């Protein structure tokens, strides 16, 4: 059990730091360009809804 | 139960006072109090026989 | 948003990370065996004890 | 980043800077002010907004002119660290102040790091026979252990250490740390040819010990980060390394006293007998980082300077939270030419049990701490009235206890020079067999003199020889 | 398996809402931030630093309104907005705590994963008026015998434990928690004390060693350790007992009876000096804001002995305050003696004297109750008091080792042995059925003729004698917890018959 778990956890770490290569993949995008659009239409959506 | 036992042991210690001279005898009924103890802290101490084979 | 393309990106490109059994065994270990009890040793066994006692018995205590 | 700026004050060694571009700098950032004092050292510990930092300066200060280029070299200071760094003394910039060139390493890391979590923990005690019977029987030691002496003014605090140094050490062959906080160069020097002499640093060859010094006369804010670059040293070796580990801390009572002093400068309300309001932070986050994890139970020796004797001092009180053992050193007992000088109802370890060295060994110490209270409890009769004047019974306990605190004298072998006694030291299973006997007042009956300044029972009964000759 | 748990977390974050309220940090440094704007501020709000810092706010003023970093004052920058939590500080409360390590934000930081907790409650719950208390009827034994006959234990009962530091301080609180196992073992609820045992200031090591030793004497199961360690926060130290009295008022409200430890207080005063003196507030007497008492007195009134309409559910709380020199006459401790309900002064001479527990009992005092004893060592103990008051009269007589009065050597004699008696080896209590024979012996002087050195041979032997003839005579202490006539004759004959052979 204490291995099963030690596996659980070291997988999940793992697992962490390829999430954080995933975030620097997309930060490299011109998804890094096209999310600003999404983010200022989505401010549009959001303020007009105040 | 192990009362028993130890009841009649004792009260044969206060009869041994009038016939006293029988020293091993005596060390074997503080030996069979011990024993009795010794299987007693063994079956009490008893863990299950198994392990928690349903949650566990 | 940020939230789909991260959840794709990672879901996809990595869902769980690679797991080795080989290295839990080192870890983890089996069941131990039994001891095998048997039975138990004769108590006051043979005659050797009986001889013993009927002879060593004529201590009276006085 | 390129944050220029500008001296703005140099109100002491806790300039502020006025970092003229509004690019922000970020708190334990670190900065170089390019002299032709060569680089000057400074970290960034307020932003007091308008990019006016307010900065602790490492490196000395004058010659300033206000509105002196700034620049920002960022972040925690980055130590050398690696295999070829055992051997050097620091600085706290990684500078070899043995000067045996630029320090070779592997990974250079910055001087502030986390403290391991409840969870990284994995705390455990050996035992750690020190050869001496006063610490082995008091406080016995262990590994991974915190052991803290609140010795006098280095008065045999340094001799103290230099002695478990010698026999610790050099029995130990896993890595160990010396980082000497703002302690005097000649201790440093003694040290250092003490240390290449003993091998423990081979010169050139490789050293199973690596050395810190920070003197006491450099500026209050690089013995603050004096500490810091000694952790991560010792964290490269617990951790990247993975080896067994020692350390040894003195003077931490400058660590705490250096904190204090740039603490009222820096605009901090300095709380109870001018010690810093951060003080708790500060001890225990250095505690909290020397800690035993599952990469390396690090086995610390403080050595506090308790300031005029004042352990209710809180500098002194607080070390009590974060340490498993204590051998309280009074400087009375050292005048009373007692060396082994421990306090010994002042001596603790948490390793001092009945089972942890047996009942027997904790039934042996017990008799000796209340023997030695009743003697200390009968210190006003005697004195106002006689020891002849004391009952029989506790007339032999006084002989007892005379003849007790004289077995506790027991001769320095790296100060068996300064002494001039050749050292006396005495196994652990020895120890126990020895004051069992003596409790037993077997040997109770000869002269007390024959007890004083020696070693094990044998020793004793040698010496009752001698002095009968 | 690990994926699908993250395959619920990013599940569980999507979209947000307009911040009304801002400010932009200016100082920060010190740690301690203040900040400018923030009027839409409720007072101890909890407040998001957009580093990822939470801080609550502890001070306003019109200018720069003083938010308290828990966080790192890297991560925090200078003119950051921080948008309010909008929430006044509350942790989760509930039975899910049961066996959990907590740090002061409620986080599991023994790593057993999420906690059960059921309810989410405020730290700065009241204390509970005269009318929601009921009498106070509720034993606590702590398995060292001197405590219950000295000081005796209720429940809703504040009992500040003082003394010097680290002289077993820690243990002689454990010895409780195991002495109530017996109890906890038993199946009645509401003499089951979920005891929380709150650590401020201490290391991760030596917490290590205490949850070792708990779970060790699996007493961890209904433990809750409630910490803040040494590395933790000066506000989250302050925070600490508070959030820890909001877990403990949840028992409390239930009718559930429950104990807290807090140790050491006077760590989380250290811990409100700087605080305070980071909010730039005038410095107390010693540095501690007067106030403090306040402060104090408001977590310490919410142990209490709740009506019979609040289902009995009595919280007790056990202060610690490791008195530094026995200095009591220091403000916190003047503070904290005043408000509490009973002293347990220790002292580290008695300790070296080898009294160990190393108690002086002269000043330990127990102002409430009797029914915090059980009614059959009420009757024993009775006259412990009167023979060892006597002896410390004759003590001091004694002392100068004057030629005694036959009548005081008497005392002396009696005295010597039933202080034998009391000392106790630490993580060894003792059951109060067998507690109440021993007691008997030395009360009724039949361990008075017997020689010091042996009491404590006597002693051991004594047990095995009554474990073996008299359990019976235990069995009845044991089930009728008040010394009958027949009970004190059969014991007497038992005493006799063991202190005799």
């Amino acid at each position: 059990v204490r291995y099963e778990a030690s596996l659980r956890q070291l997988e999940q770490r793992q697992l962490a730091k390829s999430v954080i290569s995933r975030v620097q993949s997309e930060l490299g995008n011109p998804k890094f360009q096209e999310k600003v659009l999404q983010q200022s239409i989505s401010e549009i959506e959001q303020l007009l809804s105040k | 139960a192990k009362s028993a036992a130890n009841k009649l042991d004792w009260a044969k210690v206060i009869s041994s006072l009038r016939i006293t001279g029988s020293t091993a005898t005596q060390l074997s009924s503080f030996k069979k109090r011990n024993d009795e103890a010794r299987r007693q802290l063994l079956e009490l101490q008893s863990q299950p026989t198994e392990v928690d084979f349903s949650h566990y | 948003n940020v939230i789909q393309d991260l959840y794709l990106r990672e879901l996809k490109d990595t869902k769980l990370a690679p797991s080795t059994l080989q290295d839990a065994e080192g870890n983890v270990k089996p069941w131990n065996p039994p001891q095998k009890p048997n039975l138990p040793e004769l108590e006051l066994q043979g005659p050797e004890a009986l001889k013993a006692y009927t002879e060593q018995n004529v201590e009276t205590a006085h | 980043t390129p944050i220029t700026g500008k001296v703005t004050a140099v109100i002491g060694a806790i300039v502020d800077v006025h970092f003229e571009q509004s690019e922000l700098p970020a708190i334990l950032n670190a900065l170089e002010i390019k002299t032709p004092q060569g680089k000057l050292v400074l970290e960034v510990a307020q932003h007091l907004g308008e990019n006016t930092v307010r900065t602790i300066a490492m490196d000395g200060t004058e010659g300033l002119v206000r509105g002196e280029k700034v620049l920002d070299t960022g972040g925690p200071i980055s130590v050398p660290v690696g295999r070829e760094t055992l051997g050097r003394i620091i600085n706290v910039i990684g500078e070899p102040i043995d000067e045996r060139g630029p320090i070779k390493s592997k990974l250079r890391k910055p001087i502030h790091a986390d403290p391991p979590s409840f969870a990284e923990q994995s705390t455990s005690a050996e035992i750690l026979e020190t050869g001496i019977k006063v610490v082995d029987l008091l406080a016995p030691y262990a590994r991974g252990g915190k052991i803290g002496l609140f010795g006098g003014a280095g008065v045999g605090k340094t001799v103290f250490i230099q002695e478990l140094i010698n026999n610790i050490a050099k029995a130990h062959g896993g890595f160990s740390v010396f980082t000497g906080v703002g302690e005097r160069t000649r201790e440093g020097n003694d040290l250092y040819r003490e240390m290449k002499e003993t091998g423990v640093i081979n010169l050139e060859g490789e050293s199973k010990v690596a050395l810190v010094f920070g003197q006491m006369n450099e500026p209050p804010g690089a013995r603050a980060r004096v500490a810091l670059t000694g952790l991560t040293i010792a964290e490269y070796f617990r951790d990247e390394e993975g080896q067994d580990v020692l350390l040894f801390i003195d003077n931490i009572f400058r660590f705490t006293q250096a904190g204090s002093e740039v603490s009222a400068l820096l605009g901090r309300i300095p709380s109870a007998v001018g010690y810093q309001p951060t003080l708790a932070t500060d001890m225990g986050l250095l505690q909290e980082r020397i800690t035993t994890t599952k990469k390396g139970s690090v086995t610390s020796v403080q050595a506090v300077y308790v300031p005029a004797d004042d352990l209710t001092d809180p500098a002194p009180a607080t070390t009590f939270a974060h340490l498993d053992a204590t051998t309280v050193l009074s400087r009375g007992i050292s005048e009373l030419g007692i060396y082994p000088a421990v306090d010994p109802l002042d001596s603790k370890s948490r390793l001092l049990d009945a089972a942890v060295v047996g009942q027997e060994h904790y039934d042996v110490a017990s008799k000796v701490q209340e023997t030695l209270q009743t003697y200390k409890s009968l210190q006003d009769i005697i004195a106002i009235l006689g020891m002849d004047e004391l009952s029989e019974q506790d007339k032999l306990t006084v002989e007892r206890a005379r003849k007790i605190q004289r077995f506790l004298s027991q001769p320095f072998a790296v100060a068996e020079v300064f002494t001039g006694i050749p050292g006396k030291l005495v196994r652990l299973k020895d120890t126990v067999a020895s004051f069992k006997a003596v409790l037993e007042g077997k040997y109770d009956n000869i002269p007390e003199h024959a007890f004083y300044m020696v070693g094990g029972i044998e020793d004793v009964v040698a010496k009752a020889e001698k002095l009968a000759a | 398996e690990v994926s699908s748990i993250l395959e619920e977390r990013i599940k569980g974050v999507s979209d947000e809402a307009n911040l009304n309220e801002t400010g932009r940090v200016l100082a920060v440094g010190d740690g301690i931030a203040r900040v400018f704007g923030l009027n839409n501020i409720q007072a101890e709000e909890l407040v998001e630093f957009s580093s990822g810092v939470k801080g609550m706010a502890l001070n306003l003023e019109p200018g720069q309104v003083g938010i308290v970093l828990f966080g790192s004052d890297r991560l925090v920058k200078e003119g950051e907005l921080v948008k309010r939590t909008g929430n006044i500080v509350d942790v989760p409360v509930g039975p899910g705590l049961l066996g959990r390590v907590v740090d002061a934000l409620g986080n599991p930081i023994d790593g057993k994963g999420p906690i059960d907790a059921a309810g989410r409650s405020r730290a700065q719950v009241k204390a509970p008026g005269i009318l929601p208390r009921r009498s106070v009827h509720e034993p606590v034994q702590t398995g060292l015998k001197a405590v219950d006959a000295l000081v005796p234990i209720g429940r809703g009962q504040r009992e500040l434990i003082i003394g010097d530091r680290q002289t077993g301080k820690t243990a002689v609180a454990l010895d409780t928690i195991l002495n109530q196992k017996r109890w906890n073992n038993g199946s009645d609820e509401s003499k089951k004390l979920y005891c929380v045992y709150v650590a401020v200031g201490q290391k991760r090591s030596t917490v290590a060693q205490l949850v070792q030793t708990l779970e060790q004497h699996d007493a961890m199961k209904y433990s809750i350790i409630v910490a803040a360690t040494a590395s933790e926060a000066a506000p989250l130290q302050y925070l600490a007992p508070f959030t820890a009295a909001s877990i403990g008022e949840w028992f409390r409200d239930n009718g559930k009876h429950a104990l807290i430890v807090y140790d050491d207080l006077s760590k989380q005063a250290v811990a409100y000096r700087q605080l305070s003196l980071l909010l730039r507030r005038p410095p107390g007497r010693e540095a501690y804001p007067g106030d403090v008492f306040y402060l104090h007195s408001r977590l310490l009134e919410r142990a209490a002995k709740l009506s019979e309409k609040e289902g009995s559910g009595s919280l007790t709380a056990l202060p610690v305050i490791e008195t530094q020199g026995g200095d009591v006459s220091a403000y916190i401790p003047t503070n904290v003696i005043s408000i509490t309900d009973g002293q347990i002064f220790l002292e580290a001479e008695l300790f070296y004297k080898g009294i160990r527990p190393a108690i002086n009992v002269g000043l330990s005092v127990s102002r409430v109750g009797s029914a915090a004893q059980v009614k059959a060592l009420k009757q024993v103990a009775g006259s412990l008091k009167l023979f060892l008051a006597q002896y410390r009269e004759v003590a001091a007589f004694a002392q100068f080792g004057s030629d005694l009065d036959a009548s005081t050597k008497q005392t002396l004699v009696r005295g010597e042995r039933l202080t034998q008696l009391l000392k106790q080896n630490q993580y060894s209590p003792l059951a109060t059925e067998e507690q109440v024979p021993l007691i008997y012996a030395g009360v009724n002087g039949h361990l008075d003729g017997i020689e010091l050195s042996r009491i404590g041979e006597f002693e051991s032997s004594f047990l095995s004698y009554l474990k073996s003839n008299h359990n019976e005579l235990l069995t009845e202490i044991r089930e009728k917890g008040e010394l009958s006539k027949e009970l004190l004759a059969s014991l007497k004959s038992a005493t006799e018959s063991f202190v005799a052979t």
